[PDB]
């Protein structure tokens, strides 16, 4: 790409490289155009679309799109690592300020997200980019949808299974910005401990499970739609009753409460990202 | 009217309106054309359900308003250019994470299908977000389509 330098290598490809003409370091992520394996270009295309109506410090910035030889190269900024090579290079045993910061800058650019009508769909932390500046962007778009049209369903089957919702899990196939939250309250267990996923099931049965022996069962009064759900089956009636404290030592009781706030079962009950970011958990901090 | 079979035939009336060089162009050849995609895609599993619905083919008219010249000088090319518009459709609105290239390729020249999509999404890719985000601009495209008939 007689422009960039390509400096290593870190649906496609990714490469740290520096631009021949003002030496500024990007990442540059090809996109192969005849592929043996059908598909990729299409969700490269949505990417970019959606990426060049997202502009936001804590999204990742697409700069560029080249079409040379048979691919595409998008041109981004450049991030050192992703959350995951970030809990192993410090043991997974985050300052809790830090902590916050990265849910503040996470629930900053999902709210920036939700607030232009796309859903990113695929929050985990290899989803999630950190700056040597401790600048923090969501990106991995390929899953992304813009939504607000009238429409009979969606895919049944997005986000990783570690990060799906219980109505996505009992098969809910309309679901608004809820589905993202959950995902959040995912990731904020995993800062606010030791940087494991909090509910690692094998498969659908087993996830539910997690997520309800630890939260509690909801009723019928809680979430009245539950039993209707496409794909509903009946659980054990875990107790509400168990504490979260061992299971988010970095976090007072006021982390505590916005966690349960994310992880609300039912959807409609899920707060959203910018009321998340008024709540009293982020009331003194700094990048306000 | 609110069917996807109207829709289909206003878009189709609709291309024959503004491609006006193409004397032979018939307004069932665009239903046909997009007809046999979606059906291929269906039957070779890449797709559940069928992609052709009422608002899938609203959001398509509003990339062809814009996009499909007056100029368009062959009942060939303008089949390729709707063929780029339904593709960028398909990945922007359609449920599976990926559509493989090979229905919608038309044209020998691989290269000028791969600039035809980066040049409608650097055009279009506020109003395809628009469409869905505004209520009332999905009323006014929806509205303008019918009236196309
Ligand atoms: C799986 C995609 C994330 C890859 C990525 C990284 C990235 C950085 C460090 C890693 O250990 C792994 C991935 N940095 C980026 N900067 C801009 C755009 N993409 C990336």
């Amino acid at each position: 790409m007689q422009k960039y330098e390509k400096l290593e290598k870190i649906y496609g490809t990714v490469f740290k490289a520096k631009n021949r003409e003002t030496h500024e370091i990007v990442a540059l992520k090809r996109v192969r155009l005849d592929d043996d394996d059908e598909g990729v270009p299409s969700s490269a295309l949505r990417e970019i679309c959606l990426l060049k109506e997202l502009k936001h410090k804590n999204i990742v910035r697409l700069h560029d799109v080249l079409h040379s030889d048979k691919k595409l190269t998008l041109v981004f900024e450049f991030c050192d690592q992703d959350l995951k090579k970030y809990f192993d290079s410090c043991n997974g045993d985050l300052d809790p300020e830090i902590v916050k910061s990265f849910l503040f800058q996470l629930l900053k650019g999902l709210g920036f997200c939700h607030s232009r009508n796309v859903l990113h769909r695929d929050l985990k932390p290899q989803n999630l980019l950190i700056n040597r500046n401790g600048e923090l962007k969501l990106a991995n778009f390929g899953l992304a949808r813009a939504f607000g049209i009238p429409v009979r369903c969606y895919s049944a089957e997005v986000v990783t299974l570690w990060y799906r919702p219980p109505d996505v899990l009992f098969g809910a196939k309309l679901y608004s910005t809820s589905i993202d939250m959950w995902s959040a309250g995912c990731i904020f267990a995993e800062l606010a401990n030791a940087g494991r996923p909090l509910f690692p099931g094998n498969d659908v049965d087993d996830q539910l499970k997690r997520i309800f022996r630890l939260l509690g069962t909801p009723t019928e009064e809680q979430w009245p739609s539950m039993t209707k759900l496409p794909d509903y089956k009946p659980y054990p009636m875990y107790p509400a009753t168990t504490s979260l404290v061992n299971v988010v030592p970095k976090l007072n009781a006021t982390g505590r409460d916005l966690l349960q706030n994310l992880l609300k079962c039912n959807p409609v009950q899920r707060i959203s990202a910018e009321e998340a970011l008024q709540h009293p958990y982020f009331s003194d901090f700094c990048p306000p | 009217q609110a069917s996807t079979s109207e829709l289909l035939r206003c878009l189709g009336e609709f291309l024959c309106r503004r491609c006006y060089r193409l004397k032979h162009l018939s307004p069932t050849d665009p239903v046909l054309w997009l007809r046999s995609v979606d059906r291929s895609l269906l039957l070779q599993g890449w797709q559940d359900q069928g992609f052709i619905t009422p608002a899938n083919v609203v959001f398509l008219y509003m990339l062809c308003r814009d996009v499909i010249s007056s100029e368009v000088g062959s009942d060939h090319e303008l089949q390729a250019v709707l063929l780029t518009c339904l593709y960028l459709s398909y990945s922007y609105m359609g449920n599976e994470i990926s559509y493989p290239l090979k229905p919608f390729l038309v044209e020998s020249c691989k290269e000028a299908f791969w600039d035809r999509c980066l040049s409608v999404i650097n055009l279009m890719s506020s109003k395809m977000l628009q469409i869905n985000a505004d209520p009332h601009y999905f009323t006014q495209v929806f509205s303008d389509l019918k009236n196309e008939s």
